[PDB]
């Protein structure tokens, strides 16, 4: 048994940010982790170490990260009936090419991977990959690739989904509009949300701290409000897994009198540029890659596409992501 | 009551408390619908 906390998850977050220059940010780093840890069953060598390395998973074998995956993956899938919970696993590869059955049959034991052969020249084959992607997604994430290179080898896709009702929900007919202050320093008007209710609630030096519960409880929206003068980005270089156990731990049933705007995001990144590498997977990227477990061609990771949505209102929030590890031939 | 009142940027996750995973995490810096 491994005691896996959320490292991971703050680092990738602290990365992304430092790298994208747009207002908005929004990752599932469980996405992520699945859809490498797919593609680490088939590293070697310094090729398997760094992927550990970005993932947080030094000193953990193959086995381990294999067997927690797999049981985090089918705990949240039951552990809330009330709440709509997806996590699917893809796996997408060049017909004629011939991938090592221990690497597929790890894949669809651990992660219930799909497993399909696949003529990358078709028109119809972008249509079948984005149109799982879409399937897995309730529809919010339509494609996750706009093209496929000549020396696609290999696809390794995750889908998460998330729907959650409010254990609260707000009052359609207490939403107002009212002024919002972005990261510019400029205001635009929006929908905002009202209610007085129970919630979790702490605080510390930088923030407030709001806990709203979905369905049975099983899973929870943590809101992170910086005091007037602070900064989110501050917030976000000072979140790790100490800071976040002590905001969990400190938290308080209080009654509120909240005020959350309706939003939506949609955000694409390609993780492999700046975000991984800096996180310390830098040979999986290149050439020199090993991926012995996979097959015996020479391949590379050449892309990491992230693709999130997220949408907040007065019933709940839904919440999708898609990650796309792409090999290439080398 | 206290007021919390989402008027600003803020940071955001979606969490498990069994496993105590997080699912999603973002910021917010701009409203778009
Ligand atoms: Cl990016
Ligand atoms: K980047």
């Amino acid at each position: 048994k491994i005691e896996k906390d959320n490292a991971f998850a703050f680092d990738l977050l602290q990365t992304t940010r430092k790298h994208v220059t747009e207002a908005n940010v929004f990752i599932s780093p469980l996405s992520v982790s699945m859809a490498l840890n797919m593609t680490l069953n088939g590293a070697a060598g310094v090729t398997a170490d760094e992927m550990k390395t970005a993932l947080r998973e030094t000193g953990y074998t193959m086995e381990d990260i294999n067997e927690y995956s797999h049981s985090l993956r089918e705990a949240l899938l039951k552990v809330d009936p009330s709440t709509t919970i997806g996590m699917a696993n893809s796996i997408w590869y060049k017909q004629g090419e011939l991938v090592k059955e221990p690497f597929i049959l790890a894949n669809r034991t651990h992660y219930d991977a799909e497993v399909k052969a696949v003529d990358f020249s078709s028109p119809a084959t972008l249509p079948a990959i984005n149109g799982w992607c879409a399937q897995k997604t309730n529809d919010k994430i339509t494609k996750i690739l706009d093209y496929i290179p000549g020396n696609a080898f290999m696809y390794l896709i995750n889908a998460v989904y998330f729907k959650g009702i409010w254990v609260t929900q707000f009052k359609k007919s207490d939403t107002k509009r009212a002024p919002f202050r972005k990261a510019d320093g400029t205001t635009q008007e929006v929908n905002m949300m009202a209610q007085k209710s129970t919630f979790g609630y702490t605080t510390d030096e930088c923030c407030q701290y709001l806990e709203m519960d979905y369905g049975n409880k099983a899973f929870s929206m943590i809101v992170m409000l910086p005091n007037e003068g602070q900064t989110t980005r501050d917030v976000i270089e000072q979140l790790d897994n100490k800071h976040w156990s002590m905001i969990i731990k400190g938290i308080r049933p209080t009654q509120v009198s909240l005020r959350m705007p309706r939003f939506k995001t949609e955000c694409k990144y390609g993780l492999e540029k700046k975000i991984l590498p800096e996180m310390g997977m830098n040979v999986p990227f290149t050439e020199t890659a090993d991926f012995p477990g996979i097959t015996d061609a020479a391949i590379f990771i050449s892309r990491v596409i992230h693709k999130t949505f997220v949408q907040v209102d007065e019933e709940g929030t839904e919440a999708a992501a898609v990650t796309a590890v792409e090999m290439v031939k080398t | 009551p206290i007021n919390f009142h989402i008027n600003k940027p803020f940071v955001f996750a979606i969490r498990e408390k069994s496993t105590g995973v997080i699912l999603f995490i973002g910021e917010i810096g701009e409203v778009k619908e």
